[PDB]
RNA sequence: GCUUGACUGCGAGCGUGACGGCGCGAGCAGGUGCGAAAGCAGGUCAUAGUGAUCCGGUGGUUCUGAAUGGAAGGGCCAUC
RNA sequence: UGAGCCUUGAUGUGUAGGAUAGGUGGGAGGCUUUGAAGUGUGGACGCCAGUCUGCAUGGAGCCGACCUUGAAAUACCACCCUUUAAUGUUUGAUGUUCUAACGUUGACCCGUAAUCCGGGUUGCGGACAGUGUCUGGUGGGUAGUUUGACUGGGGCGGUCU
RNA sequence: GUUUAUUAAAAACACAGCACUGUGCAAACACGAAAGUGGACGUAUACGGUGUGACGCCUGCCCGGUGCCGGAAGGUUAAUUGAUGGGGUUAGCGCAAGCGAAGCUCUUGAUCGAAGCCCCGGUAAACGGCGGCCGGUCCUAAGGUAGCGA
RNA sequence: UUUUGUAUAAUGGGUCAGCGACUUAUAUUCUGUAGCAAGGUUAACCGAAUAGGGGAGCCGAAGGGAAACCGAGUCUUAACUGGGCGUUAAGUUGCAGGGUAUAGACCCGAAACCCGGUGAUCUAGCCAUGGGCAGGUUGAAGGUUGGGUAACACUAACUGGAGGACCGAACCGACUAAUGUUGAAAAAUUAGCGGAUGACUUGUGGCUGGGGGUGAAAGGCCAAUCAAACCGGGAGAUAGCU
RNA sequence: AGGGUGACAGCCCCGUACACAAAAAUGCACAUGCUGUGAGCUCGAUGAGUAGGGCGGGACACGUGGUAUCCUGUCUGAAUA
RNA sequence: UAAGGUGAUAUGAACCGUUAUAACCGGCGAUUUCCGAAUGGGGAAACCCAGUGUGUUUCGACACACUAUCAUUAACUGAAUCCAUAGGUUAAUGAGGCGAACCGGGGGAACUGAAACAUCUAAGUACCCCGAGGAAAAGAAAUCAACCGAGAUUCCCCCAG
């Protein structure tokens, strides 16, 4: 499913408004990317389903402790 | 992104410098090589002691090459060599990278890559380069003084 | 010929409308025009020439102003 | 190929003149052997007078109070105002190259006696493609609806204050 | 051959043939929030869509309009960006009507900004159209040709 | 019953028996009645609980004005001789009733909209695997004996056995007529009729699901139902109509 | 109280008021154990891709209006007593 | 506790008991075929077909036990690939399913009303889905108030249509 694994990001429902303000329902989705993190701690390239939002996450926190909150709540990576 | 530089970059500093790089060149390049890291505060409070052994050790046993990406080209090496090939167009051949060479035995040393291996190539009608190679067909098809001297 | 009564606040009392409303009105206060004066003038001989409410725009008005002083916004008056 | 900007190199013709006076302090000498002054000359600029520049050789001298001048020296030093050259430098753009993001419904290895999936090696593409948010256009493909009344039936015509 | 099981079997549908058009393969297209699947374990002598409907003679003219296609000097044009202006607040100055720095703040909206639309050309086996006037001439995009006709 | 008007040939009722339609809740206004009276009354709650406590509140005794504000006055206006609205009328709390308001709101009754499931045992298409098609005709290609060219053309006999070929049973269908139409049958019977080796037919199993499928296309078919199936729900939808 | 009994029962029966009862299991309270969780004073520290902002929506009685506050799909992004 | 019983239709037969193992009642135990989360594999539910390990045997065959998936921990084991990692086997623990309402969360109509209708209403209702408990949720102020103060959340009555 479209759910970042750092951020916990999902698709979310909201309206779609004309200017006669008609109200449709839509979906706003995340900004879901594939990316490969080079793991130092292992030596390794993990692979996670990652918004912008979580990259930027990661690279203020670090891999290592992004790893361990995904670890912590589950999360195989 | 702000990151201090564990070894030389071309354009960015060298030896230690709180540079703002852009994070996908600090993500993809500098951080997955042995280039940069990043300055979260207790990172630079580390290599203020790691700089002792960094700045001599490191520093004398690897300084280019950080991706033998641009060094190799810039910086000509392993040009003497002995083994020719078949008329001057390498192709799959690895040839000597380590063994005759005398610049390339005392502290930094850069090194090379191998070629494509033969799948669908051979002798005639092109050739290859001496280096780290990403692309064996659209990159550069400089003479290395190794295809046929 | 001279002029701005095509004035401002009100208005006894009437007429006509289911209502929303429409109409006539002497007379009082202020200030004014014409006439020596008595007086006349609140548009035009009269009856058609028109569009409720909501939203909003402009001028004035310290009426209100969400802790207090302002201000925004709202009200009241004139008007689109 | 444009602009802001630490800073510095160039810009300052009422005219008095030895001729190219933004200005206040500080001061009576700045530079010249990591080279002065004299010549050809480089593209810049110019008011038709030179300022300031690279280089060649060059090898002991150009530049004050000067007398005047509303202003006294680019003699040194400093902030700074008109103008104007460049780059480390910040993003704008076109182009070309590159690889490390990202794609591969290319090849080979392994999980594995498996046309899935994954990892790996290699090639080919490559900051393009593609996805998220926002945005202009198109959009009976789909959806929700509206399309008045009077009226010698209704419609067509007429009407409606 | 097929068709309204149960009032219509036909001149209707289909059809071999033909033409146009899209599609270079991860094809177009379709079913699918997606993964994937069909197309097709096929590869332009293929596949889809659309129209006509064996075969014979043929299939005339018009690109003005709508559509599609291609190209472009220029015009207008979104998000984004935010030059300048205006207003509120208050430090202060004000024997005072009043003025009013900085900061925060409301408002305006200079500049940049793609396709699209405007404009030019092609295309009718695309949707479609195919004259009068007097015994040369106006108009048009062109003015119904061949064949057939109560 | 409905109408201007009904013996009406306008609706309704075969008859009897049983059931069958103005309700309940909370607000609010008026009338009657009872208590108290410039006062009336509590709610929740406590409570050995229909007591008693609880006055939090609500209405009333003061209005005017958009408002600040003023006050038996106030607003309008610079101001009223004026004018408007008030001052000279007891209210409140239960109980009973009449209206109204929200609720299904006197009862029954749509066509339809939406949601979630059940259906390809019928049928339409497709997929896999089995089966069926008496008998009789005609006589393509091709091939051998001939007639023929310098060698291709070619013309007869024999052989051969093609075809969405022909006639016609099974089988598949359904053009006409009669019958039947509270049928033998919610689509048939009799007599005739089309195809009948093919784009055929048929058995077994599988797949496609409702704004969807499937469709040699008739809006056809999708369990006797189809211009949007059936079941259950929103739901007592709504009904200015009967 | 109520229910039966050949009709309507305080005294026929079963019951009711009331007084009693558990070998065994178990709940509730106290008292009361085992393991394990750790009080108090003093120093400090005291929650960053977060608050806040642009864009698009939603929840607040409040439909973007002059519109505060709250949540976040996207892009950004502080101070830190 | 007991002089009567072996449930009813529901008679009969054969019995059991009558001072306490007849019966009946309550507590604690044992037995508890097969299907069904069904769990050794399969399946058109209540059926079909097995493997391994013990223990019997007349050598015919028998009886018992275990054998699912996933999640977590450990232990051994271990590719491409040197160390490693994915992965494999084993062991312990846990989960799966059912159930009326209440509860939190993820999605989410239309009819209808507006005397049409699109903003609005209906309504975050109906319905679908996930999850927990006997309750759930919320909860100890980056809250209100107003220059006076209050002091976590939850519920009822007013404020107030």
């Amino acid at each position: 499913s479209r759910v970042c694994q750092v951020t916990g990001k999902r698709p979310v429902t909201g309206n779609n408004r004309s200017h006669a303000l008609n109200a449709t329902k839509r979906r706003f989705l995340p900004n879901l990317h594939s990316h490969r993190f080079w793991v130092e701690s292992e030596k390794r390239f993990v692979t996670l389903r990652v918004s912008a939002k979580g990259m930027r996450v990661i690279d203020k926190k670090g891999i290592d402790t992004v790893l361990a909150e995904l670890r912590a709540r589950g999360e195989k990576y | 992104m702000q990151v201090i530089l564990l070894d030389k970059v071309a354009n960015l500093g060298s030896l230690g410098d709180q540079v703002n790089v852009k994070a996908g060149y600090a993500r993809n390049f500098l951080v997955p090589q042995g280039k940069a890291v990043p300055a979260t505060k207790k990172n630079i409070e580390f290599f203020e002691a790691r700089r002792a052994e960094l700045e001599a050790k490191l520093a004398e046993v690897l300084a280019a090459a950080n991706a033998r990406a641009e060094k190799i080209n810039a910086l000509e090496t392993v040009t003497i060599a002995s083994k020719a090939g078949d008329e001057g167009k390498l192709f799959g051949s690895i040839g000597t990278r380590d063994i005759a060479d005398a610049v390339t035995a005392a502290g930094v040393e850069v090194a090379k890559s191998e070629v494509r291996l033969p799948n669908g190539v051979l002798r005639t009608t092109g050739e290859h380069e001496v280096s780290f190679q990403v692309h064996s067909e659209v990159f550069a098809k400089v003479i290395v003084n190794v295809v046929a001297e």
